[PDB]
C-alpha cells in the first residue's frame, strides 16, 4: 500500500531483534551454570561404581537382579533448536526395534514437551513429573525412579534405559540412549550385612545416573536456545534488509508521482 | 588539465560530488526544464559524464581524482549515488570504530574496495 | 549464472547432441544442491541418500567455475 | 464458483483449499523468525496439508515437455476433486510432500511416494 | 557456443535468438558477452560490439583484449561514450543492428552485443523530457517499450 | 574407609522408603491421562522428518 506501513514493520522487527540478541548471552551464562552443576556430581558416581563393583566381587553368593540378564528427559520452555524432536526421533527408532522383536514398552516422562509428544499421539505412561527448576534436586526424581525400579524387581520391565541429550560441545547436543538396568586384592568389613548394603547402594546409583542425565539435558537446553536466538536475530536482519529495499522503492516512487502532478497542473493553469 | 599537458601526474580533489549534482538540479529548475526521476535534472548522466570523462590517463600525463561522496537518505539506489558509482574505480571508507582503536589512517580494510 | 531463474526459451533445439545428452545430469545436480547448500555443514550425520546428493552437488558446482578469457571447445 | 452452478461438493472442496492456504499465509512471518516447531498442534497439521495442496496444484503440460522433457497430463474435474478432498480429509498424511509435485492424478502421487 | 560450460550446458543460445544478460554492477556482464564474441573467431559468425554510455578507457581496454585474443578482425566496434550527446547514445544500437543486418540479409550469421540497453533508455528519456513530452512510470516516456 | 582415604557418600534428605513410596504414587498420579492407548502407537517418523526438514530451513 505505501511507505507508511513499511516503517512500522521495520521498527517492529528491529525491536524483537535486540531482545533475541540478549537472550543468546543470557543463555550462554545459564549454560555455564548448568555445566558446573554437572561436575559437582561426578565424585559420588565414580566412587559408588568402585564400591558396587568390589562389594559384588567379594560377595559372589549374592547376584542382585540389576546386575544380571525408557526414562525420557524433555524441556519446560520453548526456543530450543529442535533438541526435543532430535531425541524424540531417537526414542521412536529404538522403540521400533523392540515392537519388531515383539516386546511391549512402558514410559517415564520428565518435562513438559515429553507429555505433549505423548498426549498428541495417545501414548502410554507409568510415571511423570514436570516444572523442575533450571536447578533440579535429586529428591524430585525419587518418585518417578521408584515407579521404574519396582517394575524391574516385579518383572513388569525386563530392561530400563535413560533417553537424554548429551552435551558433546557448545555446538553439539548428541541424542543418546543407554541402559540403566541391568549394569581389589583385600576385602571390606560389612555393617550390618553385605546383602543389606548392596540393596541400598544400587538404588543410590540408579537415582544418581538419572540426576546426572536431567542436569546434562538442562545444559543442552541452554546451548540449543543460544543458537536458536542467534538464528532468530540473523533472520530478523534479513527481513529488515529486504523491507528497507522496498521502502527505498516506495520513497522514490512517491516523489516522481508528486512532481508529475505539480508539472501537470502548472501545464494547465 | 594544464599540469597534465606539462608532462605531470596530477591529483584533483572535489570537496563533494553530490553538491555538483544538486547545483545542476537547481540550474535545471531555474531554466524551466522538465524534471526526471526522484526530481533530478533530465541531463543527470550527461552532466556527470562531461566532468568525469576529462579525468583520465593520457599519453602525456594523468589526472587522478579523490572525490568525497554523500548518499541521500542512506539509499545507494538513488539517482545521484547510482550515477556517481558508475565512474568510480575505488572506494575508500573511513571508520569511526577503527579510529577509536588508535589506527589514525582509519581506512576500513573490509568495506573499502578497488576495481584494480 | 543463477541456474534457478536463468532460462533459454528456444535453446533446447540449438544444442549439439553430445552437450544435449551430457548436460541432462548437470542442472539437476545444482537443483538438488540448492535445497541442501546452506544446511550442508550439519548434513554429515544425515541419511546416506542425502549425503550422495550433497557430495555430487558440491562437485558439479565446483566444476561449473571457470576463468575469464579461457573458452573451452 | 457458485453452489447453484457447480454443485456443493466442488464448491466445498475449493472453499476448503482456500481456507487452508489463507491460514498458512498468515503464519508465514512467525515461521520465518522462529520456525514451524513453535506452532500449535492444529497449526502444524494445517501447515502440512497446505504444503501438500500447494504441490498437488502443480501439473506438467503437453506444451512444456520440450522445456522439461517430462510427459504432459490431462486431469478430469472428477479426479481433481477426489485428490484435494483426500488431502484435506487427511487420507494422504503419510506421504512425503515431494510425492505430490508434478504427479497429475492422486494415484500417481501414491506411486511416486513408493520411491 | 559462448565457451562457458555453465551457459553452454544449462542456458544454450541458438543462431537468431535474443538472450538477455541481466544483473547488478561489477559482476561480469561485459566479461561474459566479450568472451562470447572472442569464441566466434573460428566459428564463421561475424560479431558487433555496441558500447552505450561507457567510459572511453573501458572501451579502449575491451578493444585491446579483443586484439590480444585474436578476435578484433571479426568484430565491428560501435562506440557512444558517457560524454557524447544523448542523441548518439540513443541511436548507436540501431546503427550497430543495421551493420549486423548486412550479414543476415545475404545468408550469413552474425552476433550483436548491446553493452547497456539501460543506458540507451536513460539517453532517450533525456531527449523526451527536453521535448516536454508527458512522462510515465519512473519518469520514462510512453514509448520506452517500443524503443 | 581405607587406610589412606575416607569417603562419605552423604544423602541430601531422609531416605525412608515411605517418602519415596509416596513420591512414586505422586508421580503415578501425575501420569494418569484420558487416552492411555494400547501401547503399540507408532509411525511418527513421517512427522519427525517433516519438522526436522523445517528446522533445517530455520538455520
Ligand atoms: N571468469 C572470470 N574470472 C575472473 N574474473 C572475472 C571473470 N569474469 C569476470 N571477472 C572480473 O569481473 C570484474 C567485472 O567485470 P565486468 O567489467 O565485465 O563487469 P560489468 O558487469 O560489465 O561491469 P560494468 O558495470 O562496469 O560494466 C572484472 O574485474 C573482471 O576481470
Ligand atoms: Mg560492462
Amino acid at each position: 500500500a505505501g511507505a507508511k506501513e513499511i516503517r512500522s514493520k521495520i521498527a517492529s522487527i528491529k525491536s524483537t531483534q535486540k531482545i533475541t540478541n540478549a537472550m543468546e548471552k543470557v543463555a550462554v551464562s545459564k549454560m555455564r551454570k548448568a555445566q558446573m552443576r554437572m561436575a559437582a556430581g561426578r565424585p559420588y558416581a565414580e566412587r559408588i561404581r568402585q564400591v558396587i563393583g568390589h562389594l559384588a566381587n567379594a560377595n559372589p553368593e549374592y547376584r542382585h537382579p540389576f546386575m544380571v540378564e525408557y526414562i525420557v528427559v524433555s524441556s519446560d520452555r520453548g526456543l530450543c533448536g529442535g533438541l526435543n524432536i532430535n531425541l524424540f526421533k531417537s526414542l521412536v527408532k529404538d522403540m521400533s526395534g523392540y515392537r519388531e522383536q515383539g516386546a511391549e514398552i512402558d514410559l517415564c516422562v520428565i518435562g513438559s514437551k515429553g507429555a505433549s509428544f505423548f498426549r498428541s499421539f495417545g501414548g502410554n505412561v507409568v510415571a511423570a513429573i514436570s516444572h523442575l527448576g533450571e536447578e533440579p534436586s535429586i529428591n524430585d526424581l525419587i518418585g518417578s525412579v521408584k515407579v521404574m525400579l519396582d517394575a524391574y524387581l516385579e518383572g513388569r520391565i525386563d530392561r530400563l534405559f535413560v533417553v537424554s541429550n548429551k552435551f558433546v560441545n557448545t555446538m553439539t547436543q548428541k541424542p543418546t540412549v543407554e541402559q540403566l538396568i541391568p549394569l581389589h586384592h583385600w576385602d571390606y568389613l560389612y555393617e550390618p550385612d553385605a546383602k543389606s548394603l548392596l540393596d541400598g547402594l544400587l538404588v543410590r546409583y540408579v537415582e544418581s545416573q538419572v540426576y546426572q542425565a536431567v542436569v546434562e539435558n538442562n545444559a543442552c537446553e541452554q546451548a540449543a536456545r543460544m543458537i536458536a536466538m542467534k538464528n532468530a536475530t540473523d533472520n530478523a536482519g534479513e527481513l529488515i534488509s529486504d523491507l528497507q529495499l522496498i521502502y527505498n522503492k516506495a520513497r522514490q516512487a512517491a516523489i516522481t508521482q508528486e512532481i508529475s502532478e505539480i508539472v501537470g497542473g502548472a501545464a494547465a493553469v | 588539465e594544464k599540469f597534465r599537458d606539462e608532462g605531470r601526474d596530477v591529483l584533483l580533489f572535489i570537496d563533494n560530488i553530490y553538491r555538483y549534482t544538486l547545483a545542476g538540479t537547481e540550474v535545471s529548475a531555474l531554466l524551466g526544464r522538465m524534471p526526471s526521476a526522484v526530481g533530478y535534472q533530465p541531463t543527470l548522466a550527461e552532466e556527470m559524464g562531461v566532468l568525469q570523462e576529462r579525468i583520465t590517463s593520457t599519453k602525456k600525463g594523468s589526472i587522478t581524482s579523490i572525490q568525497a561522496v554523500y548518499v541521500p537518505a542512506d539509499d545507494l539506489t538513488d539517482p545521484s549515488p547510482a550515477t556517481t558509482f558508475a565512474h568510480l574505480d575505488a572506494t575508500v571508507v573511513l571508520s569511526r570504530d577503527i579510529a577509536s582503536l588508535g589506527i589514525y589512517p582509519a581506512v576500513d580494510p573490509l568495506d573499502s574496495t578497488s576495481r584494480q | 549464472v543463477n541456474a534457478g531463474i536463468s532460462v533459454s526459451r528456444v535453446g533446447g533445439a540449438a544444442q549439439t547432441k553430445i552437450i544435449k545428452k551430457l548436460s541432462g545430469g548437470i542442472r539437476t545436480a545444482l537443483a538438488q544442491y540448492r535445497e541442501l547448500a546452506a544446511f550442508a555443514q550439519f548434513a554429515s550425520d544425515l541419511d546416506e541418500a542425502t549425503r550422495k546428493q550433497l557430495e555430487h552437488g558440491q562437485r558439479v558446482t565446483e566444476l561449473m567455475k571457470q576463468k575469464q578469457y579461457a573458452p573451452m571447445s | 464458483l457458485d453452489p447453484l452452478v457447480i454443485g456443493q461438493d466442488h464448491y466445498d472442496t475449493a472453499r476448503g483449499v482456500q481456507y487452508v492456504l489463507q491460514r498458512y499465509k498468515e503464519l508465514k512471518d512467525i515461521i520465518a523468525i522462529l520456525g514451524m516447531d513453535e506452532l500449535s498442534e492444529a497449526d502444524k497439521l494445517l501447515v502440512a496439508r497446505a504444503r501438500k495442496i500447494q504441490r498437488f496444484l502443480s501439473q506438467p503440460f503437453f506444451v512444456a515437455e520440450v522445456f522439461t522433457g517430462s510427459p504432459g497430463k490431462y486431469v478430469s474435474l472428477k479426479d481433481t476433486i477426489a485428490g484435494f478432498k483426500g488431502i484435506l480429509n487427511g487420507d494422504y498424511d503419510h506421504l512425503p510432500e515431494q510425492a505430490f509435485y508434478m504427479v497429475g492424478g492422486i494415484e500417481e502421487a501414491v506411486e511416486k511416494a513408493k520411491k | 557456443q559462448t565457451g562457458y560450460k555453465s551457459v553452454d550446458a544449462m542456458i544454450p543460445v541458438g543462431r537468431g535468438q535474443r538472450e538477455l544478460i541481466i544483473g547488478d554492477r561489477q559482476i561480469g556482464k561485459t566479461a561474459l558477452a566479450v568472451d562470447a564474441i572472442i569464441n566466434q573467431k573460428d566459428s564463421g559468425i561475424k560479431c558487433v560490439y555496441v558500447a552505450i554510455g561507457q567510459k572511453q578507457s573501458t572501451i579502449a581496454n575491451v578493444v585491446r583484449k579483443l586484439e590480444e585474443n585474436g578476435a578484433l578482425a571479426n568484430t565491428i566496434v560501435v562506440a557512444a561514450s558517457a560524454s557524447e550527446s544523448a542523441a548518439l547514445q540513443y541511436l548507436a544500437p540501431y546503427s550497430g543492428c543495421t551493420m549486423g543486418e548486412y550479414f543476415r540479409d545475404r545468408g550469413e550469421d552474425a552476433l550483436i552485443v548491446y553493452d547497456d540497453l539501460s543506458k540507451q533508455a536513460v539517453a532517450y528519456r533525456q531527449i523526451s523530457l527536453l521535448l516536454r513530452r508527458p512522462p510515465g512510470r519512473e519518469a520514462y516516456p510512453g514509448d520506452v517499450f517500443y524503443l | 574407609v581405607q587406610p589412606n582415604m575416607v569417603k562419605v557418600l552423604a544423602d541430601t534428605v531422609v531416605r525412608a522408603g515411605d517418602l519415596d513410596e509416596a513420591a512414586a504414587q505422586e508421580a503415578l498420579k501425575a501420569a494418569e491421562k484420558a487416552l492411555q492407548g494400547k501401547g503399540a502407537e507408532f509411525d511418527y517418523s513421517a512427522a519427525a522428518a517433516r519438522l526436522a526438514e523445517a528446522a533445517a530451513q530455520l538455520r
